[PDB]
């Protein structure tokens, strides 16, 4: 049967996984402890595709975790659930990554990739066959950046025939905290290009929006932001655990969402947002789902595609539905914004189904979108690495690493190739 | 176990000693608070807050963080219950998170602590280790006295 | 006396009297 | 089974013995009266002073030594002191005539006429005791009395007994200080002689000995009691192995086979870590790294050699206290790792361990600190000629001036032995850097 | 019936063996005062193979501990099981080792063998009909060394037809404490690869890691360490004492591990080790255990295989198992690495199965290799005992004992020897 391993790099990859892993236990009912609370057959028959077994009705996660300042994992063990999570699984390092890509892909990872690999290896092992792997790290976080690109590097000889699942959060974008992450960024999405089949696209301010917009709270904690985004990673995973027709396999999902090789970078889409009185203003129908689920407010990835167009678009209802509603939804929304397609193809709504809702709410979904809005987000990280490059700013360090501005050169060359690429297909 | 009483928390931490076959990270648990029963259903998240603001007029142009209109009503209160100062005293019944625990004795200042509190004096420790087993005596084979006796 | 008279911070650079008469010690006891 | 017999010549070498007992009967809780309280240890003599007193029938704990002395009046004074109930009238050998600084005087004018006395005494030990594995000589090399009485005592010693082991424990001479002009001439006259006897001399000098005291354990003004207190614990360290056990169990037959690369040059160098303060200890940590660290420095050797003008042959260290090998192996093997270190290539392994669990103790109105990781570190190197080679441009300058010739050829000596030494020495010398040359 | 006779030589030996026999009392489940407590009948069965009956229910065990020094022998003696060791078998001496190889052989052996040729001809006599006897000891010991060649030797005429097991402990390469042991060690193995049949080789610098890698506990005891290899030599004996379909004897062993006379070098290979929670964490099963029994890591003996091939390899499996999960599992192995075995052996690989678990744990096993990973020990030496011989430093004691380097030039000669026959089987 094919089952999935996880992983979770970088400081935010840690905090992903926590929030990810927990809504995940809480979904099926296990107690922080690891004894399983039976409730649900559905939920106990699936739980293979992601969880190992372990002694005494134990769920063992088959996700290994990798960092270097020991306090991230040790308030990362210290948690609800570290205690289901494996010391065997805590592979670290004795450096501080001064948050430098060049550190993490070649100084400390040199003595890294070996503990790792076998970590991974022997969990490779434990499992019989694979659909593939994810990862939640960052593209702008500096060892997420480090160990991810070496690893997705590594991953993919030893295995060239699996899902190489990529989740990076995108940096701010009016201030990215971090002065060189521009040119982290740079680094390692030449790589993640070349390395990667799928890639999931987030921001914060998005996340910040909604955080005004629909949560209406002022002040959330980021683990609430967590919460947001693991729901959404939790619902195209819904798909592969639960029964009710509706293709799963994220080759379904991929071979019918991306047309040519190049198309990696895919954005999000969730659920009813839904404010203070408005549970209980609610009558849930799906047209008022389906006009809350294209809402561009609704939207979380990056910015609004109303500056471009839409190339590719699937989306998932999770809930007692039935096929009439989605398929007039759809004929709904294509008059709706015929034009705002491409005349390239027709038809390029993707739905599936899932009869299993989740625990609290009835009719739920997720959507998945791959249209031309992306150009903005690497052109303007374009005009960020001309100017820095220009005068070669903070660049002593990665020379004294032993890097060249000559790497830069064909860094930069393929996103620009990336920026045609882009605008060539759709303009 | 460490409750504080500035924000009405909890901290919990391990003695574990040498050779205890056992990792060296101390805090066992966060220093936030403790639900009064085992692992809550997840409420969710996306409306586990306190305050309730109404309506937000600022979205219309940009001068602050937006405007936060109130409300007067203070709906959608859901009932967490959390584990404070009341329940504590020498003998009790806990469930962290999970954990079904009990508890025998503190520390210098909860026996001054409790005389204040509500009337309480009766402080006695309670033995949590397990009892101990001597290694009894030897004795002395049987002699035949075939020559001095001793 | 102050903070401690009976032992006085060995490598105590500021003298002190009876340095001569009865000697033959360490740094406390003399003192 | 496991016993020695101890020899103090020399009024120099029986202040130092004094204080040894007085350390031994410390940490065996030895009541000065000579018996325990009423707690059960006396019998047929058959416990932990059975490797080192005699505690017979009578219940009295009997030191196996001999204090041998030509001047009366210090062994008078001990025998007037505290314990002297405990020791043996006449195995106090006293004398009442000296041997006048002069190395022969003492070993031929009165020297005849004590030996068969103290071959008396010995034999009369060697009887009763059944595993006597050697003998404990503390002397010195500039000995009034020192030098030439154990000389010839040795010399008899030798030949009637060739079998076992004999220790031999002399202050060195101090390098820049001569509290007589004399004594180049006895200790080399020593050296010659005892070169192709002696089993295992080992040595020390005070100056650096004092050095630690005002460094370290911060007394500008210590006294003998304190010295006497430090050479005491190190031969209490050495003989932990033969009273406790350990982790590994060593004696001084390893010690011999082990230590010695050839013949002639039996001569390494002690060193014990952990000489701190009290308070230091108070508010300090000691592990094996540290200490490790501290043995292995220049300046804590008492010997003023520099061991990078030298290399190293031997390292014997003796942990004593509570220790695991894990750390210790590692430590050692970084040691391994060091390039400052300067072995020979001759020896790729020179580590002889000793493990004893039993925590040293400190004594009652005492300076040390409070140990729990200790270490005696034996080691021997290539750095020591130069002090033979200051010796003898020392002597060949006096020699050719002949000064204080007329004391010893007036008392009946000649020039003939005078000679031997110095090629004996001079071959000392051309041994060194032979096996210092790799 | 068939028996076995135990010898406790060299000093080592007597920490090996006080461990050794209080793992035979617990597991069988003697009182430390010797009144057996009747609690299995298998355990009842199978004690005469290695205790015999005296009065009042006390079983004698069937050894005889040798020494020069009391108080080591004064520590066991006063140990927890003292008591159920004979006065009449200690024998020992007045003289002092001087940790000297040719003392113990030619001078103290000598007053000493006739004693001890004694004591185990009665302990012969009292017993029936043996398999043969198993030895505890050091190559590198002072005294081990030196009494154990002679007792080896001695042992070899009188019963030319049994089992000559002997177990012995590899100095630490990185440091031998005694720095003559080079020459203890050669001066040993000369006449070791004479008389032996069976060597197990031990090395505490990878008994050092193990505890640095799954023990976890930093500062363990020697008698702890004792407790890791006293479980190895007593689950090859488990599957002499236990009931099970499994073949029992050494000789059924022996053969199907030894190709050729000269290989009498083998190494001990052991089950589950698991550390700080990994108890609670880990699922046992066959493949869990079959990894990890094939682990570089978790062998113990000198040093990692990875260098080279392996020759003969036989794991027995102590618990509740079936005969299918261990062949898939060797078919596993075999499709695994099959270059890494000789192609002169295919099918290298040899098996039995105890259904008799451990007291305390289910799923055990025990591993013999005969692999290609020899040849850096005796190299290590071979430059030893050269350049110490390069200029014969340390050598006036043994031609005071009445020793010649002749001695030692045929002893490293057939050292030599040894290198390109163990180098030539197999490059
Ligand atoms: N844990 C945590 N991470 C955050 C938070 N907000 C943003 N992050 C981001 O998560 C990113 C990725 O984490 P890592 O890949 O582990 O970062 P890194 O390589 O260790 O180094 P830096 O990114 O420079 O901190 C960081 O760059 C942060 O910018 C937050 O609130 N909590
Ligand atoms: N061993 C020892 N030596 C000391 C002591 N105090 C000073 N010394 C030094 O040791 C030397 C003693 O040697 P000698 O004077 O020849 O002693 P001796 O041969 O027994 O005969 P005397 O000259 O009468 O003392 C002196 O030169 C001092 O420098 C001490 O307490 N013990
Ligand atoms: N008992 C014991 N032996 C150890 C230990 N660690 C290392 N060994 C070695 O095991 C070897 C075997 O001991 P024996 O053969 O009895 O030694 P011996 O013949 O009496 O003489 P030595 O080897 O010099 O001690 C010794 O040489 C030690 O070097 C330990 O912790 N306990």
């Amino acid at each position: 049967m094919r089952e999935i391993v996880h992983l979770q790099a970088g400081q935010c990859g840690n905090q992903i996984g926590a929030k990810f892993w927990e809504v995940i236990s809480d979904e099926h009912g296990i107690d922080p402890t690891g004894t399983y609370h039976g409730d649900s057959d559905l939920q106990l028959e699936r739980i293979n595709v992601y969880y190992n077994e372990a002694t005494g009705g134990k769920y063992v996660p088959r996700a290994v975790l990798v960092d270097l300042e020991p306090g991230t994992m040790d308030s990362v063990r210290s948690g609800p659930f570290g205690q289901i999570f494996r010391p065997d699984n805590f592979v670290f390092g004795q450096s501080g990554a001064g948050n430098n890509w060049a550190k993490g892909h070649y100084t400390e990872g040199a003595e890294l990739v070996d503990s790792v690999l076998d970590v991974v290896r022997k969990e490779a092992e434990s499992c019989d066959c694979l659909q593939g792997f994810q990862l939640t790290h960052s593209l702008g976080g500096g060892t997420g950046s480090g160990m991810g690109t070496l690893l997705i590097s590594k991953i993919r000889e030893e295995y060239p025939d699996r899902i190489m699942n990529t989740f990076s959060v995108v940096p701010s974008p009016k201030v990215s905290d971090t002065v060189v992450e521009p040119y982290n960024a740079t680094l390692s999405v030449h790589q993640l290009v070349e390395n990667t089949d799928e890639t999931y696209c987030i921001d914060n301010e998005a996340l910040y929006d909604i955080c005004f917009r629909t949560l209406k709270l002022t002040t959330p904690t980021y683990g609430d932001l967590n919460h947001l985004v693991s729901a959404t990673m939790s619902g195209v995973t819904t798909c592969l655990r639960f029964p009710g027709q509706l293709n799963a396999d994220l080759r379904k999902l991929a071979v019918n969402m991306v047309p040519f090789p190049r198309l990696h970078f895919f954005m999000p889409g969730f659920a009813p947002l839904t404010s203070r009185g408005s549970q209980q203003y609610r009558a849930l129908t799906v047209p008022e789902l389906t006009q809350q689920m294209f809402d561009a407010k609704n939207m979380m990835a990056a910015c609004d595609p109303r500056h471009g167009r839409y190339l590719t678009v699937a989306a998932v209802f999770r809930g007692r539905m039935s096929m009439k509603e989605v398929d007039e939804q759809m004929l709904n929304v294509q008059n709706k914004n015929s034009s705002y397609f491409v005349e390239w193809i027709p038809n390029n709504v993707k739905t599936a189904v899932c009869d299993i809702p989740p625990r609290g709410l009835k009719m739920s979904a997720t959507f998945i979108g791959n249209s031309t809005a992306i150009q903005e987000l690497f052109k303007r990280i374009s005009e960020q690495f001309t100017a820095m490059f220009r005068r070669k700013a903070f660049l002593h360090w990665y020379t004294g690493e032993g890097m060249d501005e000559m790497e830069f050169t064909e860094a930069e060359s393929n996103m620009n190739d990336l920026v045609s690429e882009y605008q060539q297909y759709q303009d | 176990l460490h409750y504080f009483l500035c924000d009405g928390t909890v901290e919990i931490r391990e003695v574990l000693p040498s050779n205890s076959g056992r990792d060296a990270m101390s805090s066992f648990l966060r220093r936030g608070k403790l639900p009064k029963y085992g692992p809550p259903g997840i409420y969710q998240p996306g409306q586990i807050t306190d305050r309730a603001v109404l309506n937000v007029y600022g979205g219309l142009s940009e001068w602050r963080a937006d405007g936060y209109l109130l409300d007067k009503y203070q709906l959608g209160k859901v009932e967490q219950d959390f584990y404070t100062d009341q329940d504590l005293s020498i003998g009790a019944t806990i469930n962290v998170w999970g954990r079904k625990v009990l508890l025998c004795d503190c520390d210098e200042f909860t026996k001054t602590y409790y005389r204040t509190k509500y009337g309480v004096d009766n402080f006695t420790p309670i033995s949590c280790k397990p009892p101990h087993l001597p290694k009894i005596e030897r004795k002395y084979p049987p002699y035949t006295g075939f020559g001095s006796e001793e | 006396p102050n903070l401690i008279q009976r032992k006085a911070i060995s490598g105590y650079a500021g003298f002190v009297p009876r340095f001569a008469w009865v000697m033959g010690m360490n740094y406390r006891d003399g003192v | 089974m496991r016993e020695c017999i101890s020899i103090h010549v020399g009024q120099a070498g029986v202040q130092i013995g004094n204080a040894c007992w007085e350390l031994y009967c410390l940490e065996h809780g030895i009541q000065p009266d000579g018996q325990m309280p009423s707690d059960k240890t006396i019998g047929g003599g058959d416990d932990s002073f059975n490797t080192f007193f005699s505690e017979t029938g009578a219940g009295k704990h009997v030191p196996r030594a001999v204090f041998v002395d030509l001047e009366p009046t210090v062994v008078d004074e001990v025998r007037t002191g505290t314990y002297r109930q405990l020791f043996h009238p006449e195995q106090l050998i006293t004398g009442k005539e000296d041997a006048a600084n002069n190395y022969a005087r003492g070993h031929y004018t009165i020297g005849k006429e004590i030996v068969d006395l103290v071959l008396d005494r010995i034999r009369k030990l060697a009887d009763l005791c059944t595993g006597l594995q050697g003998f404990l000589i503390f002397h010195s090399f500039g000995g009034g009395t020192g030098s030439g009485f154990a000389s010839l005592l040795m010399e008899r010693l030798s030949v009637d007994y060739g079998k076992k082991s004999k220790l031999e424990f002399a202050i060195y001479p101090a390098p820049q200080v001569s509290t007589a002009v004399v004594e180049p001439y006895n200790s080399i006259l020593t050296t010659h002689t005892t070169l192709e006897h002696s089993d295992c001399a080992f040595m020390v000098d005070n100056e650096a000995i004092y050095d630690i005291c005002r460094r370290n354990l911060d007394i500008e003004r210590p006294t003998y009691t304190n010295l006497n207190r430090l050479i005491g614990q190190i031969v209490s360290s050495i003989t932990a192995s033969l009273r406790f056990d350990g982790a590994l169990n060593v004696d001084l037959t390893e010690f011999q086979t082990n230590l010695v690369p050839y013949p002639r040059i039996h001569f390494p160098l002690a060193t014990y870590a952990p000489v701190i303060s009290a308070e230091k200890a108070y508010h300090e940590q000691l592990s094996v790294a540290e200490i490790t660290n501290a043995c292995f420095e220049p300046a804590n050797q008492m010997v003023k050699c520099d061991p990078r003008h030298g290399k190293y042959m031997a390292c014997c260290m003796l942990y004593r206290g509570d220790v695991v090998p894990k750390d210790v192996n590692a430590a050692i093997a970084t040691i391994k790792t060091k390039r400052t270190i300067q072995f020979v290539d001759w020896c790729p392994t020179g580590f002889k361990v000793g493990i004893n669990y039993q925590p040293p103790t400190v004594v009652p109105g005492g300076d040390l600190a409070k140990v729990q990781r200790a270490v005696c570190m034996l080691s021997n190197t290539t750095a020591i000629a130069e002090a033979w080679a200051r010796l003898d441009h020392k002597f060949d300058l006096m020699y050719a001036k002949r000064a204080f010739v007329h004391w010893y050829v007036g008392e009946g000596m000649e020039e003939g032995e005078f000679s031997e030494a110095r090629e004996d020495l001079a071959a000392l010398e051309k041994d060194y850097e032979e096996v210092g040359v790799d």
